[PDB]
């Protein structure tokens, strides 16, 4: 079709993995300032101490939005296919 | 007649304009895709050549199919094409520069999300009929017989690079300079306490700005797009003495 | 160089004489009991020269005529027919080689 | 007419040009282009193969195409074995029930171009000659299966950004996302059932 | 217009052909071995007309399935 | 009518020409590749096992598990055909049968309903279609299969490569390559697991 | 009884073209190759040693302990076949239990115990395995072996790897990287221990 | 004495197969990739410019400084030769020497000395050395050429980046990566001073 | 009884067939090549000398060093051959004695005791031994060879690396990267120390 | 078209015809002493018919008392002309082979 | 002048051929025939020599036809 | 029974040929009961027996070589 | 051993090769002492031990080609 429409679409896939990344990073984040906060609170300057709490909470996440994430992308992928039509018309 | 000019002369009217027309698709951003297999590409390059037969001028008669000569001839048939197809990849690349600069200071294959993108807008901007009306159009104003790319044309298809730079850095300046305010605003606001620091924690900060930023890119693109095309066909006029 | 001049030689224009000459050499054969009918010659140097590039020769008689005034030769023209389609052979022979020489040097075959 | 045994070796020749008639004019085209781009999407390279990519599309090609052999059938080849038809009459009978489905899957602007760089004057789009409508065909299933293709690589490029992403926010710089991104690009395509939706889409694609 | 009809249509126009070379061979063995046997109603102009009628049929069958066998080569042994 | 013995020979010498398009669609060649393929990119080693020895071991086992179907048309085609009891055509279709319950066996039902469709013929069981239409829902299903196959077999190296990257990190050292202090644990791995033999055993008990 | 002279041509003729499968799944090139393959890997070069050259070390080391092989080969199968001895069928017959003997020795069982119940055949001792049950067992445990052999060659480079690693990152240099430094060491580990000798010696040795 | 026509095809059909070594080894294309691939890695992107256009920008620089040389060549040898004014012999050694002038006039005289002394010959005058023995000395001062160029492109890129990181410390910021701040400003100043057409002019001007 | 003239027609041909291996394992193109791929390697440069201009230099170089063994071969088993003064068999002995002597003078006795205790011939003087087994012994004494030399050019650019980070590191920018600061004193360093002229002429002077 | 028929003409036919001609021509050479005999003539143009009969001949002389019509000078011509164009037919009707084999083989 | 008038010109410069050789075999079919049925104005003399004529004009026929199967054959074995 | 039905598919070839050569001999030493029809019956069946195994031969090897050459 | 055995073949196709060239010069001489059975007999020997060193050549020479061109 016109270029346009291919770019609501690469913009639409693009806005799709923001969601995907910041559910799975936004709690990561929060736990390293909860933990930086505290070191420098407490004077404590072990830089690599705040690694463990953000990957147990990455894992947590994607755990938690296995379902939701999975039910994201085969719908994504069904609304392309539906789209098809858009292209060959 | 002698049936040695008839036969002789078809043969050379055919190949050789269908090699610039084959050695630009081998070089073009997408009849030269790694996906097409080499026999549809050359059935393609078969078809439009026997299409486009009537508008091209008979070739001069005076070099021979089995000479020197006309061994030339061949060689420089691809230069042409090559440098019309050369053009093509050179528009496609800067935008894969441009989705790896975004990438880059994203804090960060998003080149191919570009790739991918300038592609379609290759095929919906019907660049790629432009291109085989570009090089028929070439057999018209620059004939087999005489005509050459001259050194000229050598250097300014060299010149390129800077091109590419240039184009690159004008359609990131503005993404480029919003990814780097955030980054030093979040430094010196977190510079407080040198206890936070940003290490991986700045990864993830810098990593979701740039994806946001590079949804802002796809927003006004086709403008830059629209206005390198022009830039790319003008060059390419210019070689065919358009 | 590289040109078929060049790489053929003198096989094309000869193979062409041949044919002319065996056409010269029938006639006679088939004009033989026809009254009156001279034998016809050909010089093939002067044949190759002139395709190369690019007059009627009578057979002089053995013997006198028995009346007729064909003076054709039957037995000569038979053996100049026999002798006239070895050499064709031949010519083709060496041009149908200079066109596989050429193809394999150019195919590396 | 021409004399039988001319006529006979006239078939025998084009009967060697069956490859090339089914590339450049036939539904074969557009599903192997789909059907390389999609096997590139995923991070395997050479799994599917290229000979099982070949099977498939002629399976598809025939059974998408079916409409065509019919009326060549029965209006080319049942008139000529009953002596009711001459070999040219015959051929000619077979080429627009060909030339029909490759005008009606083609792009007017590629036809347009097509005409104007052939030097024809054509006033109507379905009169235009099969010697300019062959590479118009071809041209534009091109750009249809690229659209089409890239439209399928587009959920497999979702994959790739959302794990490579996530590897970079931990700091794992040195982990190729390429390798774990991989299990989950062959997950994504058999849950949504991919080889029945690309084919289903693609046989009801052609008209 | 469907992919079974065209599919069963085309095997139909196939076994034809072949059935048609089957009688032509059946044909001229027939007529072969009545003469060979010593059968006076049988003239050698027939035999000799049968099996050379086989032979064409036969050299067409071969050349036909030749150039199918290449041609499914050609497209399965392509560059994809 | 039984067919003249020259179109016999030319009929089943054409069969040899078609022998390597049967391998590769009506068989379990394609499954047993697909997923050896999948687990040696599973490893960190790229082309070790080699394709020539990945093809050995698959011929191997294509031969092992279709034995049954081989012997099935050995025994009521092949051995009638040459004891003269059944025709050629009878023989064809008497060899045919054992491969078409293979294919079905294996295969999926929304590919068989996806194809019956599209090619436009009456179904009401499974055991009528052509196998023009089997062929191309056989293989859809084989690899399907396979990649849920390879799918499993990828996931204890993921989590291997994900460890071990991730305690690299924890001491600090990021530019230290996690694939290569990754290769000989996965090789191990397979190793003391015995993966060689098992995954052969799946493959084999997969298509049974 | 005896194969005619036209047909012994045709059968010798035959297992030329089968050369090259032979090398690669009946001999020993198959676990010298991955050896040297996973050793390369293990240092920082990975295309230094070049692959023809691999091979080449490789089908000379497979000519020097196959010799054993080749030898009672030629004892026991062509000196009799040359003299007429032996027939044919028991020339070849003759010549197959030495190679079967070599494939037998160097496999395991569990593999010979896996291809037997896929084959479905009643078998009673593995020194009487046919050999289309042999092959697929042995180069499976050449696979597995030659894993093992390549772990312990990758174990002191990945310690000189972890070792600059870890030296560098004390000194809080993060951003340099371990493989540029830790190279010139474990091409030198490989040189003062005599690399190139000591492990070829243990391959040729790993066969006896 | 003049080679045949047949003779004279096969040169030239062997001489097109080493087109690609004459391109890489006698012209200028060596000495322009080697220069493009310090500027590629002295900026921090490391494969965005991709080889397919560095590559293609090379054979375009190469044509244009080669044109005064294959101009020379076609006028010299090509010109007689179809004209049938010389014979081939002579016309092939018109068309070597330009060749070996320029790459003459892009060599040192140390490179010379050390191969016509490796080489083992005797010779007194550069200009009628061994084409065999000048390709070797004239790669070899190509490349100590490039890395002069190179090393002069690297300097202010990496002045740049000292720059921007001591600004960073000196702000007290010793967490923030110097790389992602300095990208822009080394892309900027590659841009507004117009730096490939300065580059152009100090590679394709280098020859002379 | 010399071999007729179609059988040294089909030994020659066969000897051309073979002429890659000859290059790639009975000469001195290994060890150059390898040397050059760890120079290149050492510095920060990935593959911008690019692998044909490599083996191109290593292909004159390889001639060149050889060029006294290849005319000895030309001085005694060809110029002989030619004059109808030696039988061919004599002929092709008096070519090979030479190549066995070069590459007796670049061998280790480790290497060759390794290979010749592995072949399991009874041979005492280092001299008479099989091509069969010099060849493995040569090749592996190159290869280490090679490693020796590369650690030694490796050493200079590790000492530049080194330093570059503790300087880095002593004004506290340890997140600013040593690599790319480091390569333009890498090619600082290569480039007045004239190392491309260097290197070539030790990698000549070596074999010896 | 493209059949048998088409393809080799009415040459196929015409061998027939001239082997029944000189099986006719021999039963009037071996018959013609014996009394009673009325020579038998075939008529070309009614197998040519049946391919899309067996007549009498007048004598030219009476007979001697035998009622035989046989003219032995007759017959013998009449073999040998049958003869002769019985051989062209089967070079007719073979070369229409040889040209269909060279047309579907292409060598 | 354009391409398409020299393509035009081997078209019927191929379709005269075609034709001179189809003129060859129909007529030799007709003096076969009319020798053949019994008319007595045609002579074996002119028959053999139409056969003659026709046969080596379709074997003419032959070569250029392999000839460019052979040339199209190699065409589509290129790079490209 | 796959390895008996190739074995005796040889063995059936191989008796062909080993008959076809034992009347050649016979018929060559001037043996009496011996007829040229015969020896040319015989050697004919050997010819097409042995072109049978050629060309199944070759197939079986063609088909070989594709599959070990696929890249998977 | 395996290399005498090789040794010994090529040994045997230069002696048949020596045989079938003296042969065919003393016939072609003209000396009455040889038959020109003999010299067919002599000269097909050779042909078949010839047309037999040069497929085994082509199949070694594969069989290496195959091996050195896969990846390691």
């Amino acid at each position: 079709m016109t270029p346009e429409m291919f770019v609501e679409l690469f913009r639409e896939a693009l806005w799709m993995v923001l969601i995907m990344v910041c559910a799975i990073i936004i709690p990561s984040l929060l736990i390293g300032l909860i933990v930086a906060i505290f070191q420098a609170a407490t004077s404590i300057n072990e830089q690599t101490l705040s690694f463990l709490p953000r990957l147990i909470v990455t894992l947590l996440a994607l755990m938690l939005f296995g379902h939701w994430m999975t039910q994201m992308l085969m719908e994504y992928f069904y609304g392309l296919i539906e789209r098809l039509p858009q292209v060959l018309y | 007649e002698y049936p040695t000019s008839v036969v002789l002369d078809w043969i050379a009217n055919y190949f050789w304009p269908y090699v610039r027309i084959s050695s630009m698709l081998m070089v073009m951003t997408v009849t030269g895709a790694r996906f097409v297999s080499p026999r549809i590409r050359l059935y393609l390059g078969l078809a439009i050549t026997f299409a486009v037969m009537p508008a091209i001028p008979a070739v001069p008669q005076d070099i021979e199919l089995l000479s020197f000569r006309g061994f030339m001839t061949i060689a420089e048939q691809m230069i042409i094409g090559i440098a019309m197809g050369m053009v093509t990849q050179f528009m496609i690349q800067t935008f894969v520069l441009l989705g790896q600069i975004l990438g880059m200071q994203s804090s960060l294959l998003l080149g191919q999300l570009f790739m991918f993108l300038t592609t379609m807008f290759f095929l919906a901007t019907d660049g790629h009929l432009k291109m085989l009306q570009l090089v028929v159009f070439s057999f018209k104003t620059l004939p087999i017989g005489s005509g050459s790319l001259n050194a000229v044309d050598f250097r300014e298809m060299a010149g390129w690079l800077g091109i590419m730079f240039q184009t690159a850095l004008s359609m990131s300046l503005s993404g480029i300079i919003a990814l780097l305010t955030i980054n030093l605003s979040f430094g010196v606001m977190t510079r407080a306490a040198p206890q936070l620091n940003i290490f991986s924690l700045g990864f993830a900060f810098a990593l979701m700005v740039g994806l946001l930023l590079c949804w802002y890119i796809l927003a006004g693109l086709y403008s830059h797009y629209e206005m390198f095309w022009t830039v790319g066909e003008a060059q390419i006029c210019r070689l065919i003495r358009l | 160089a590289i040109s078929f001049d060049n790489a053929l030689g003198i096989h094309q224009h000869t193979v062409g004489v041949r044919e002319r000459n065996a056409e010269v050499i029938s006639t006679n054969i088939a004009q033989a009991n026809t009254p009156g009918y001279k034998a016809r010659g050909l010089d093939f140097a002067k044949e190759l020269q002139a395709a190369t590039s690019g007059d009627k020769l009578y057979r002089l008689p053995t013997q006198p005529d028995t009346g007729d005034g064909n003076t054709v030769d039957l037995d000569l023209e038979r053996n100049l027919f026999m002798q006239n389609q070895i050499r064709h052979q031949a010519s083709l022979d060496f041009l149908g080689s200079k066109f596989k020489n050429l193809t394999k040097a150019i195919k590396g075959e | 007419d021409y004399s039988v045994t001319l006529q006979i070796l006239a078939l025998m020749t084009m009967l060697g040009f069956l490859p090339a008639m089914v590339i450049l004019m036939t539904s074969f085209t557009r599903i192997v282009v789909v059907m390389s781009i999609l096997r590139q999407a995923m991070g395997l390279q050479q799994t599917p193969s290229n000979q099982v990519i070949i099977g498939i599309a002629l399976f598809l090609t025939f059974f998408v195409m079916s409409p065509v052999l019919n009326e060549i059938n029965d209006k080319a080849v049942q008139p000529y074995l009953n002596e009711q038809v001459t070999a040219r009459e015959a051929f000619d009978a077979a080429q627009a029930p060909m030339k029909a489905f490759m005008l009606k899957q083609t792009r007017i602007k590629d036809l347009e171009t097509f005409v104007t760089m052939s030097g024809e004057q054509v006033d109507n789009p379905e009169d235009v000659s099969m010697a300019v409508l062959i590479p118009a065909f071809i041209t534009s299933e091109l750009k249809t299966a690229f659209q089409i293709g890239f439209m399928l690589f587009l959920p497999f490029l979702i994959i790739d950004l959302v794990v490579a992403s996530v590897l970079m926010a931990m700091g794992m710089m040195m982990l190729s996302p390429m390798i774990v991104s991989l299990p989950f690009k062959l997950m994504l395509f058999v849950l949504v059932d991919g080889w029945n939706l690309i084919l289903s889409t693609l046989a009801g694609s052609f008209a | 217009a469907s992919g079974a009809k065209v599919g069963a249509d085309f095997n139909d126009l196939l076994t034809k052909a072949i059935n048609n070379v089957n009688t032509l061979q059946k044909a001229s063995g027939d007529l072969q071995t009545r003469f060979d046997r010593g059968d006076a109603d049988v003239s050698l102009s027939d035999v000799m007309i049968a099996r050379n009628k086989s032979s064409v049929a036969f050299d067409a069958t071969v050349q036909i399935r030749n150039k199918l066998v290449e041609a499914y080569k050609d497209l399965m042994n392509m560059p994809v």
